[PDB]
DNA sequence: GGAAGCCACATCCTCT
DNA sequence: CAGAGGATGTGGCTTC
């Protein structure tokens, strides 16, 4: 469905109220938790068109970004992260805006 | 010495050092296949720092990883060298390679190595988030385009 | 047409 | 496993 990176993905299922189920904010900021990794491993995998794709792999990818500073990780909290770049800038939406919608 | 690795050593432009041969082509950052070795014909007392460089018409100086190396028993081995900055396609780096004596030498090995980010490889008004994300997720597509 | 480059992962793996 | 990172393969995609 043309170029995508895992942040942005995951940040499609993050604006999609039917995702919430196994993938929601956690009100903190931009902090997020895989409530069910397996299942958004799954789909990753589908929109990559990579079959074997799962949560050990789709982590990786994760880690990727510590560096180049787009998501950290959350201390302690198995499966949450956090977007740690300028979303606001780039979207227009504070935290509680977006969390609304 | 040439003996106890026959075709592991060439010559440098100058006629007192000797220098490992390197892979035509290889990856950016990627460990090198033979640990790269600078040898000195002439008396290069043990301690002697030796440092190597690699540039070229696009890179004046690439940037290297652990670059610096010490000369002892006329043999300066590099501990894992590695380029990082990438020569251009289809273009090699030069390397300069330096003993620091006193005064300090200098010696190239020209045309020596291509890096590249893969190195030889195997034969192949508002509008919504939805909208805001698309837009998103192409920049690199349209930025680049229309520039 | 296609080889040569770039990019973001996809795999895989060692510990803790 | 979960989680940090390193080593290196993979497939998309632009450039010559």
């Amino acid at each position: 469905s043309g170029p995508i990176q895992l942040w942005q993905f995951l940040l499609e299922l993050l604006t999609d109220k039917s995702c919430q189920s196994f993938i929601s904010w956690t009100g903190d900021g931009w902090e997020f938790k895989l409530s069910d990794p397996d299942e958004v491993a799954r789909r990753w995998g589908k929109r990559k068109n990579k079959p074997k794709m799962n949560y050990e792999k789709l982590s990786r990818g994760l880690r990727y970004y510590y560096d180049k500073n787009i998501i950290h990780k959350t201390a302690g909290k198995r499966y949450v992260y956090r977007f740690v770049c300028d979303l606001q800038s780039l979207l227009g939406y504070t935290p509680e805006e977006l969390h609304a919608m | 010495v040439l003996a106890d690795h026959p075709g592991e050593l060439v010559r440098t432009d100058s006629p007192n050092f000797l220098c490992s041969v390197l892979p035509t082509h290889w990856r950016c950052n990627k460990t090198l296949p033979i640990a790269f070795k600078v040898v000195a014909l002439g008396d290069v007392p043990d301690g002697t720092l030796v440092t190597v460089m690699a540039g070229n018409d696009e890179n004046y100086s690439a940037e290297l990883r652990n670059a610096t190396a010490a000369m002892k028993n006329q043999v300066a081995r590099f501990n894992d060298l590695r380029f990082v900055g990438r020569s251009g396609r289809g273009k090699s780096f030069t390397l300069t390679i330096t003993v620091f004596t006193n005064p300090p030498q200098v010696a190239t090995y020209h045309r020596a190595i291509k890096i590249t980010v893969d190195g030889p490889r195997e034969p192949r008004g508002s509008l919504s988030f939805s909208e805001r994300l698309s837009e998103l997720e192409q920049l690199r597509r349209t930025a680049m385009r229309v520039s």
